[PDB]
Formats: C-alpha cells, sequence, structure tokens
C-alpha cells in the first residue's frame, strides 16, 4: 500500500475552477478508498498514480532467494525415522478407514438441507485422510528414486 | 508320449508300424530326439559311466560313440564325464534394476501428477 499526493490552494477553487485538467482516461483507474474520502484528499490534495520500474539484471539476481545448494538433493534421510514414520502413519489410517463407513451409512438417513451443517463441530475422515495418502506416497517416491540414482551415481 | 519326457515307447514303435513303412519320416525324429536327449543330458549331472550313455542312446558299441562325443564335446575319459554350471550371473548385481526401477519410479510420478 503505497500512495502519492501533491496539494492544491483554495483561492483558485475560488474562481470557479477545478485543478488537474483531464486530458486523457488513464488517470481514473482506481477509486479511491472510503476513507481517505472521509478525511481531506479532493478538496484539499490530490493523488497521482505510481509505477514501479524493473529491469533484467535485478529481477534475475533477486530470484536465487531460498535456492538450496546441490548437497541438499542427494541426501537420502536417515533410514530408521522413515520406518517410525510410516508405522506412525498406517494406524491413523486405519482409524480414519474404521470411522468411514459410519457416516458413508447414514448420508441420506437425515435431509440434505441440513446435511451441511451437520459436520461443523466433528472431523470428517473423507478430508482427514486424503492428505495422508498425499504426504506417505510423495515421501516413499521420493526416497526411493534418491537412493535408486546414487547407487549408481558413486561408483 | 514325445510331448512328455517318455522316450522309450517312441523307439519301441518305431520298430512298429500297421500303416506302411513310414521309415522317411521316423528316422527324422529319431535324430532329432537322439540330439535333444544328448542335449538334456549335458545338465544336472556331473558324473556318469561311460557305458551308461551306450546304454541310453540306443547306439550300443559301433565306435560311434567316440564320434558322436566328438560331435558334443565331453571334457575326461576314465570311464567318466562332468559337466560344469554357473547360474550367478543374475545374482549378486543390484546395478542392472538401478535404471529401469528409476523409470518406473519416474512413471509413477509422472502419471501421479498430470491434471488429465
Amino acid at each position: 500500500v503505497i500512495d502519492a499526493f501533491r496539494l492544491i490552494n483554495a483561492n483558485m477553487m475560488v474562481l470557479g475552477h477545478e485543478p488537474r485538467q483531464t486530458t486523457s482516461n488513464l488517470g481514473h483507474l482506481n477509486k479511491p478508498s472510503i476513507q481517505a474520502l472521509i478525511h481531506g484528499l479532493n478538496r484539499h490534495y490530490y493523488s497521482i498514480t505510481i509505477n514501479y520500474r524493473k529491469n533484467e539484471l535485478e529481477q534475475k539476481m533477486l530470484l536465487n532467494l531460498h535456492k538450496k545448494s546441490w548437497m541438499e538433493g542427494l541426501t537420502l534421510q536417515d533410514y530408521s525415522e522413515h520406518c517410525k514414520h510410516n508405522e506412525s502413519v498406517v494406524k491413523e489410517m486405519l482409524e480414519l478407514a474404521k470411522n468411514y463407513n459410519k457416516a458413508v451409512e447414514e448420508e441420506d438417513k437425515m435431509t440434505p438441507e441440513q446435511l451441511a451443517i451437520k459436520n461443523v463441530g466433528k472431523q470428517d475422515p473423507k478430508r482427514h485422510l486424503e492428505e495422508h495418502v498425499d504426504v506417505l506416497m510423495t515421501s516413499n517416491i521420493v526416497q526411493c528414486l534418491a537412493a535408486m540414482l546414487d547407487t549408481v551415481v558413486f561408483k | 508320449y514325445l510331448m512328455e519326457g517318455s522316450y522309450n515307447k517312441v523307439f519301441l514303435a518305431k520298430g512298429n508300424i500297421p500303416a506302411e513303412s513310414y521309415t522317411f519320416f521316423i528316422d527324422i525324429l529319431l535324430d532329432t530326439i537322439r540330439d535333444e536327449i544328448a542335449g538334456c543330458i549335458e545338465k544336472a549331472y556331473e558324473k556318469i559311466l561311460f557305458t551308461e550313455a551306450t546304454r541310453i542312446l540306443f547306439f550300443n558299441t559301433p565306435k560311434k560313440m567316440t564320434d558322436y562325443a566328438k560331435k558334443r564335446g565331453w571334457v575326461l575319459g576314465p570311464n567318466n564325464y562332468y559337466s560344469f554350471a554357473s547360474q550367478q550371473q543374475k545374482p549378486e548385481d543390484t546395478t542392472i534394476p538401478s535404471t529401469e526401477l528409476a523409470k518406473q519410479v519416474i512413471e509413477y510420478a509422472r502419471q501421479l501428477e498430470m491434471i488429465v
């Protein structure tokens, strides 16, 4: 949020004339906020449009943020915490599996107009299991592939 | 009889045909069967007596056993023959998977995160 302003004088307004003669329609693209109108604004000062100049060199330099070294992409993590994480995930998967059919059975025993409000205080396994599936698949696939190519990159 | 390994009945019936001579084809079958039996004996044996081959293959003692062994090289004499098998080529190497399994995982990832 950045704005730019210039002042005006009231004597010229006494003459029945308004400043900032208009020659084109590119000056009225943004409507002012109500709080700017609440204060002085057009009866005391006028805002002007703003722009940012961009060149290729600084923009190309600036995109290096959060880039990581070539070491971080070849480490294959410990083979002891990975199985612990998989074991942890599988149990909640099992519990959500057990809780799924209870909500599946009663999906139509109640009028659908209040169906949405029925899910306002308690969790639903259908939405709460997909994230487990996604993270689990991603971790397993990437951990396999890293070791797969590393077995032959080095000797 | 030929489909499975039973071979004695083939040569037994080869001297018993009620239709006609049929000798133009039984000889070809005999040659092929003798060759394949020679091929089979080469496997799963590290020791055998010289006369045992003469018993299994119906040429008894026509001097053809030594020329036949010249055809199928064999190794040693002393009334004995030997064969050697390795079969460890497929095991003990993980480099051969390293590329095809990488391709398979790449395929999983490719067909897992494309908008259809």
